[PDB]
RNA sequence: AAGUGUAGUAUCUGUUCUUAUCAGUUUAAUAUCUG
RNA sequence: CAGAUACUAACAC
């Protein structure tokens, strides 16, 4: 997931996922865990690691996400789209999550 | 004891002031700006300024001056060298050549 | 005196810088938003940023002269 | 109620702080100490430093009561007209070569130290790096 | 061990800032480098002078505190009643005197030596 | 001196003599914060002592504006011993 | 709020005056380009293969093969982590109605766009060009850099692709970029330069050395240059077309981290810091601006702004604008 | 006839020291102290 | 170094 400020697990089975940058999360556990297990207790080499694949989404069920604009890097105010209201134009984001936003006064 | 207050038992020498002896802390500091050490600056032909107070040996004020001269001559925005123009097809030369 | 940061008379450069950066080091702990502005300057997870800065705390200006 | 008289006062104070008697100036500390710490967070900044040239000039005093009195103002003033002021005024003097001078600057920086030490990073002037050691504050020339 | 002031004149961006007591510090380096950072204040010249601070202010006649042209006004200086005169002094005619710049210290010489503003509050 | 060990839940008291007086600076003007004092200075016989001058003790002592403004609460235990 | 996705973080973005379309600058340290994360997994997928000897070989083979075509989402699982001193950038040019990306420019490996700028040339007249200045191997920690560029691309089809015309070298990270009276200013390092087009490169015509440290940013009203230094806040500049002079003015009297600005007035800047700060400077009135034996005042120049504002925030912030 | 004590400053009064030629202790420097 | 005088600290009684 998203690299977090903090994780929290839910009694009701749901993992919250602050994240560090961009949007927030709540997802479903939807299972606890064929992958390998890697232990304390297995033989490993000098200098040598334990290798795992990442894959998409498999114990988790994105069920929320909490719309944030954190970082705001670069925000300009302007009526781009001839609304005759202007819109703010902000870059948000860090790495591969940037985004420009366009904000807009008023319910979705 | 006014003698040893005021600091007369010292004896400072100045060069460019030829090799006059003040005889005060605060006398010495005080000549830099004044007459002799002024003229000892214009037969140098170095200007007079709080950069050469307490300087008293030519050597230096001469190494300090031409260190300054640099200095400035560096800092400065100079048209003649430092403006960027084309010839022709992009060619670039200086403000003199164009 | 007893204040840790509190200079004196035969305080030296090493002495005083030493001291601003383990105080700046402190401060972009604490200030959220100061340590935000570096993890996305270094491109750098915050955790790492902090991690970084507790490193550096031990001897921030290189060895006493 | 005193950012409404502080102008009226401040050329009577300038007077008793270029005052001869001790007595004058000591006096005049203790209301500039009592001012600042009324008239902090309502402008009136302008006055405040106005009348810390006239106080600074003090701090090589050696009178108990006369000292005692321009530290009061001192950390009166720090707290009305900034951190950043008191340092800028104290940076000079740490490092000068005479004892006494240094004796009394690091007294008076130790207490901008220990009132506002987090606001002071803002404050500390770029120190250049040495042969040996590293004194540039990188993180803060980062740019976003 | 010490630099000359000769020596410490070319090792430094600034000469101008170098006094000759500068290469008796423990860090003549840092101490002139600190004197040429922006804004900072000097310290005070009479560190290093044998009569204490003020003391030589002596054997000139000077004349009475001059009163602000606000309270001037207001007469009280010819009545040693009007309250909403005396309120007026302060609330309206209260002008603001030739407050010194930050860092421009006091010693004994001192004393005889689209145009439009943005946020500006309407007329009243 | 003052004792200017940590500050406990103690409650700092003063003397009607000393009443009114902030312990810091002695201004009688704008009590503000609460003094608090070390349990030591709390402890036995010195329960409910004037934190000024150690007399029997009648009232809450206070630090003043000017010292809370300037953060003098939070040196630690004012009694002076 | 609408989010138009973005490859990597968003530095600043100017609107193109005739098109409304964003010109995009983004940038991330610790970061691969394209092309550099194509070349590494390609020799990634050729050192597994090299490291099997026997029949093995077969199924290192398939495992590379697999490897160069499995693609996870970087806005999923990270970006990959190049070192220190690494950079990736792009200049966008997205259409804010629909955010599509009218045009991507990929910078080289370890340049890094700190800058851009839409202008017109008076030399030029109609013609608007994209001016975007560029790190070379910049290192944060310690600072050290390998010069810099400014990209110059003349922007076309009514406002939607970027035809590059020339990249200019410069000394030192050109870190702002502004455009003043039919030509630019450009901040390089601790040098304010004005700059006009030319053909093979952009021409340096004046320069300021003055400034005390590097510059983070330009704004200009007529004959006035505020420019954010990194930490000694803000300086006014004048520049005068006749001597073709730009010369310091005015100063402030207090270090700030300066991030952004905003001109409020003629004589009035509000700043932001990275200390979660805003203030408001102001000239004071009868301030002139038409100007070894010298020094100014305090070490800085011989006027002073006066700051009429100071308000802490509480958090860092990156823009201002008076709207 | 509104007195005395504690802690600390300031100002007149009456004392404010001839040395060669160097070193040391010192100090910002001088002076001071010791050869 | 002593005497005289003046003063400071909402000093104390
Ligand atoms: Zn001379
Ligand atoms: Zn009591
Ligand atoms: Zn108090």
């Amino acid at each position: 997931v998203p690299v977090a400020a903090a994780m929290c697990v839910l009694k009701t089975g749901f993992l919250f996922v602050a994240s560090e940058f961009g949007n927030h999360y709540l997802y479903q556990i939807a299972h606890l865990g064929e992958e390998p297990e890697f232990s304390s207790a297995m033989p490993l080499e000098e200098g040598d690691t334990f290798f795992f694949q990442p894959r998409p989404l498999k114990n988790l069920v994105l069920v929320d996400e909490l719309d944030s604009l954190s970082p705001i890097l670069f925000c300009q105010i302007a009526d781009l789209a001839n609304e005759d209201t202007p819109q703010l134009y902000v870059a948000c984001g860090r790495g591969p999550r940037s985004s420009l936003r366009v904000l807009r006064h008023g319910l979705e | 004891w006014l003698y040893k207050l005021h600091g007369l038992n010292i004896n400072y020498n100045c060069e460019i002031c030829g090799n006059y002896t003040y005889r005060g802390p605060k006398a010495f500091q005080r000549h830099f700006a004044e007459w002799r050490h002024a003229h000892g600056m214009r037969c140098l032909g170095i200007p007079n300024t709080a950069h050469f107070a307490n300087v008293t040996q030519i050597e230096d004020a001469v190494s300090l001056w031409a260190k300054l001269k640099l200095q400035k001559a560096s800092e400065r925005w100079q048209p003649d060298t430092e403006e960027e123009y084309e010839d022709s097809s992009g060619n670039v030369v200086n403000k003199k050549t164009y | 005196s007893k204040y840790i940061g509190t200079g004196h008379a035969d305080t030296t450069k090493w002495e005083w810088l030493v001291n601003q950066h383990r105080d700046s080091y402190c401060s972009y702990m604490g200030h959220f938003d100061l340590l935000n502005y570096f993890a996305i300057a270094e491109n750098e997870s915050k955790a790492r940023v902090r991690f970084n800065l507790m490193e550096k705390m031990l001897q921030p200006c290189g060895p006493p002269a | 109620m005193g950012k409404d008289y502080i102008y009226a006062v401040t050329p009577l104070l300038e007077d008793a702080l270029m005052d001869r008697d001790l007595v004058h100036r000591q006096t005049a500390s203790a209301v500039v100490q009592h001012m600042s710490l009324g008239v902090y967070g309502f402008g009136c900044e302008d006055s405040l430093n106005h009348l810390l040239n006239y106080v600074w000039p003090n701090v090589f005093e050696t009178s108990p009561h006369v000292i005692q009195a321009v530290m009061g103002a001192l950390e009166g003033l720090r707290v009305a007209i900034g951190p950043c002021r008191m340092l800028q005024y104290c940076l000079q003097g740490l490092f000068h070569p005479a004892r006494k001078v240094r004796d009394v600057y690091w007294k008076i920086y130790n207490s901008i130290y220990i009132g506002s030490q987090d606001a002071l990073i803002a404050h500390y002037p770029r120190i250049y790096n040495d042969d040996k050691n590293t004194y540039i504050r990188y993180e803060l020339d980062y740019i976003l | 061990n010490r630099f000359t002031v000769a020596e410490l004149k070319q090792l430094v961006a600034r000469p101008d800032v170098v006094e000759m007591h500068d290469v008796t510090a423990q860090d003549p380096k840092l101490l002139v480098h600190l004197k040429a950072t922006r804004n900072s204040v000097p310290v005070p010249r009479h560190w290093c002078f044998k009569r204490k601070y003020l003391q030589g202010k002596r054997g000139i006649e000077k004349p009475p505190f001059e009163l602000p042209d606000f309270i001037k006004r207001t007469g009280i200086q010819e009545m040693r009643i009007d309250y909403q005169k005396l309120h007026d002094a302060f609330f309206k005619w209260q002008t603001k005197p030739k407050l010194t710049i930050h860092g421009d210290l006091y010693y004994e010489g001192k004393e005889f030596e689209d145009r439009t503003p943005w946020g500006e509050l309407e007329p009243s | 001196i003052f004792c200017r060990k940590q500050a406990g839940v103690a409650i700092g008291r003063l003397c009607e003599k000393c009443d009114g007086k902030c312990v810091i600076c002695d201004s009688y003007v704008r009590p503000c914060t609460l003094v608090r004092i070390c349990d030591e200075c709390n402890y036995g016989s010195y329960q409910g002592r004037c934190v000024i001058c150690g007399g029997p003790g009648v009232s809450d002592a206070y630090y003043c504006k000017e010292c809370t403004i300037q953060e003098k609460d939070r040196d630690g235990c004012p009694k002076i011993v | 709020q609408v989010a138009f996705p973005l490859q990597y973080t968003p530095r600043k973005f100017v609107i193109h005056p005739e098109s409304n379309n964003l010109i995009i600058i983004e940038t991330d340290h610790n970061a691969y380009t394209e092309a550099t994360k194509a070349q590494r997994k390609q020799q990634m997928a050729e050192e597994m293969v090299e490291a099997a000897g026997e029949d093995e070989r077969e199924l290192a083979a398939e495992m590379a093969a697999a490897f160069l075509n499995e693609n996870l989402p970087e806005s999923i699982f990270g970006a990959p982590k190049a070192g220190n001193g690494q950079w990736a950038s792009v200049i966008r040019v997205m259409n804010p109605i629909q955010g599509n990306t009218l045009d991507l420019v990929q910078l080289e490996q370890n340049e890094a766009a700190f800058s851009v700028a839409v202008c017109r040339f008076s030399n030029t007249g109609e013609d608007w060009y994209v001016l975007v200045g560029v790190a070379k191997d910049l290192i944060l920690n310690p600072r050290s850099v390998a010069g810099g560029f400014v990209y110059t691309y003349k922007l076309v089809n009514n406002g939607e692709k970027l035809e590059f015309l020339h990249k200019t070298p410069v000394e030192e990270v050109p870190a702002a970029i502004a455009p003043f009276q039919g030509r630019v200013l450009i901040g390089v390092g601790k040098l304010l330069r004005v700059y006009d087009l030319g053909k093979k490169k952009l021409l340096r015509k004046c320069e300021n050395k003055h400034i005390a440290n590097y510059i983070s940013g330009i704004q200009t009203i007529g004959h006035r240059v505020i420019v954010s230094d990194v930490q000694e806040s803000f300086i006014w500049v004048r520049y005068k077309r006749n001597e073709n002079q730009l010369i310091i003015f005015a100063d402030d009297t207090y270090p700030r981290w300066v991030t952004t600005a905003s001109l409020l007035d003629y004589d009035t800047v509000a700043g932001a810091d990275k200390f979660g700060n805003i203030c408001v400077v102001r000239l004071p009135p009868n301030t002139n601006d038409e100007v070894l034996w010298d020094r100014g005042l305090l070490n800085g120049a011989s006027q002073k702004a006066e700051v009429i504002m100071n308000y802490h925030v509480g958090e860092t912030v990156l823009s201002l604008q008076k709207t």
